[PDB]
């Protein structure tokens, strides 16, 4: 029942210094403790006891208590720290003893110039229309910082039943991609006249079009 | 100082496993083990605790009355027994262990100093079944095109092109779970558009868990 | 000029419990804002209050010294996680800046053994704490060793304390308790802390002169 609000996103500069907070009630009493994971490994300790650093952990790793709100501080930040940071307490003032984390914070380094998405829309094709199924598929490779949104349109209506998108994946040039599924029957793919895929990347939309009549 | 777990794979709903973490390189008789979950791309989750005694068990709520902490210090091993799978408990299952041991009595915590590498514990109602490779044609001077690989299970899926001769502008993208709890994901090279009517292009798709090996060739339309 | 303790009792501003706030050298008499923690912000018994009320209502010299250097009196233990939240500070855990709450550095608490001299020209007060966990368990993980004792002597002042392990009611928190105490130090005279768990060292003693 005690929840650990945390920011989701966070993003700095190569060599400045980013703080994340973690709020709770009676947060310094308890005891929060840090966690590092980057993507795809375990999580690693770099605080606990809101002040004190494991040993390894760097020295630009800090923590302090403001009443009811934790933060951890990390100097000279650059893009090995880049990565998913948690909070932990241990509660035994809401019921038995039970251990409570925050929603995490993405800390995104900015070690690269911005980076528009190039968009490529595919319709649902006839050996698809052939099994009784229609998808279509939408495209974005090659943006940065790898955070985008998605929004289908059935004509120019907003469609959001049967929209699966993937979460930003890194790709070799150190740049993002990720993937949108609008997944139909073959009726509704011929019952409209053209469908949209709205991408839209640091203010700046894209759109894509394809349509049964063609 | 070591943590290897394993234990875990895929289970059907209401079934059950055993999860085992070992310890290697310290005296785990001494410290308090953990074990923390992580849904497919969510965050932290604590399931569960004991102490080094095995005297205290505490459980989070979402997995009382069906999971159960149990240790065998003449092992070096921390053991999670999940009855009553359901899906949502689908996640990458860790554990960990406590720097110092928790002070209760006066109310001192310590973090958690090392983790296992993972074990990932599906919970899905789905048959293993072998993916559809649909075409995705080039558009009508970097064309693209691409193979849609749609409905298959478990992961994962390999795709290449041409047999491993078209390496560049290739790009796979993570596959998406969907609501019938089968996974499709989309491979597409881009292409000059003029080889389009000279070069062939075939992907090559390839589901061990199915032994399904699939390859489609990518044309234009007419 | 007398003494305006702002919101804390005598125990609260001599042991230094961290809710007292800012210099005085001498004073006619104490002012002593009450508190309903009765100045102990962690539960327990204080040895002989009213006697060390009194003599500290009217005193004409006031130096407050280090008597035991955090940083070097305890090399073989741990003086850094003696802090708990029935003591808090700017929303953290704190304790008694006068006292440190001593525990096993790793998995042992070596016999311990200090001893000040009192090098001063007058008599130096001295204040210490007993520790006494709810649960055995609790015992072990701060001191390690289940046998503890603490000897606490001078030429005028001599006790052997023994753990207290017991589960009293639920007070701030906590179900441990704290006994203080305290002893004068004649100008010539040396006090000496043995242990082997369960004791709050002293940090801060004060050189005093009284009047009448």
């Amino acid at each position: 029942s005690y929840e650990l609000t945390q920011s989701p996103s966070v993003s700095v500069a190569p060599g400045r210094t980013a703080r994340i907070t973690c709020g709770g009630n009676d947060i310094g009493l308890k005891g929060v403790h840090w966690y590092q994971q980057k993507p795809g490994q375990a999580p690693v300790l770099v605080l606990y006891d809101n002040n004190h650093r494991p040993s390894g952990i760097p020295e630009r790793f800090s923590g302090s208590i403001s009443g009811d709100t934790a933060t951890l501080t990390v100097t000279r930040v650059e893009a090995d720290d880049g990565a998913d940071y948690f909070c932990q307490v241990w509660d035994t003032s809401s019921g038995p003893p039970h251990v409570i984390f925050g929603g995490g914070t993405k800390l995104t380094v900015l070690s690269q110039p911005k980076g528009a998405p190039s968009v490529t829309l595919f319709p649902p094709s006839s050996e698809e229309l052939q099994a009784n199924k229609a998808t279509l598929v939408c495209l974005i490779s090659d943006f940065y910082p790898g955070a985008v949104t998605v929004a289908w349109k059935a004509d120019s209506s907003p469609v959001k039943a049967g929209v699966e998108t993937t979460t930003p994946s890194k790709q070799s040039n150190n740049k993002y991609a990720a993937s949108s599924y609008l997944s139909l029957t073959p009726e509704q793919w011929k019952s409209h006249r053209s469908y949209s895929c709205q991408v839209t990347h640091e203010g700046s939309t894209v759109e894509k079009t394809v349509a049964p009549t063609e | 100082v070591q943590l290897v777990e394993s234990g875990g794979g895929l289970i059907q709903p209401g079934g059950s496993l055993r999860l085992s973490c070992e310890a290697s390189a310290f005296t785990f008789s001494s410290y308090e083990m953990n074990w923390v979950r992580q849904a497919p791309g969510k965050g932290l989750e604590w399931v569960s605790y004991i102490t080094s005694s095995g005297s205290r068990i505490y459980y989070a709520d979402s997995v009382k009355g069906r999971f159960t902490i149990s240790r065998d210090n003449a092992k070096n091993s921390l053991y999670l027994q999940m009855n009553s799978l359901r899906v949502e408990d689908t996640a990458v299952y860790y554990c960990a262990r406590l720097l110092d041991s928790i002070v209760w009595g006066e109310g001192w915590y310590y973090g958690m100093d090392v983790w296992g590498q993972g074990t990932t514990v599906t919970v899905s109602g789905a048959s293993t079944k072998g993916p559809s490779v649909f075409p995705l044609a080039p558009s009508s001077g970097t064309a693209a095109l691409g193979c849609l690989v749609k409905d298959y299970f478990p992961e994962p899926v390999t795709v290449s092109w041409n047999s491993g001769a078209l390496t560049s502008g290739v790009h796979t993208f993570p596959a998406v779970l969907q609501s019938s709890g089968l996974y499709s994901l989309s491979s597409v090279v881009t292409v000059p558009s003029s080889s389009l009517g000279t070069q062939t292009y075939i992907c090559n798709v390839n589901h061990k868990p199915s032994n399904t090996k699939v390859d489609k060739r990518v044309e234009p339309k007419s | 000029a007398p003494l305006h303790l702002g919101k804390c009792n005598i125990a609260g501003w001599i042991l230094g419990n961290p809710e007292c706030e800012s210099t005085a050298s001498s004073w006619s008499y104490i002012v002593e804002t009450p508190s309903s923690d009765n100045g102990t912000c962690y539960p327990g018994d204080f040895i002989d209050y009213e006697e060390l009320r009194e003599q500290l209502s009217s005193v004409s010299s006031f130096e407050r010294f280090e008597i035991f250097p955090k940083t070097s009196s305890w090399p073989n233990h741990d003086s850094d996680k003696g802090v708990t939240a029935a003591c808090p500070h700017a929303g953290a855990k704190s304790f008694y800046k006068n006292l440190i709450w001593l525990v096993k550095k790793g998995n042992s608490y070596p016999k311990l053994s200090k001893s000040y001299i009192n090098d001063k020209g007058k008599e130096v007060l001295v204040l210490w704490g007993i520790h006494h966990p709810s649960t055995s368990a609790d015992q072990q993980s701060l001191y390690q060793n289940a046998d503890a004792y603490v000897f606490v002597g001078s030429s005028r002042y001599s006790k052997t304390f023994k753990p207290e392990i017991a589960i009293r009611p639920k007070v701030r928190d906590r179900e441990g308790r704290m006994n203080y105490y305290w002893t004068l130090v004649e100008p010539g005279d040396k006090i000496t802390f043995e242990a082997t768990g369960n004791l709050v060292v002293p940090r801060y003693a004060f050189a005093m002169e009284r009047n009448a």
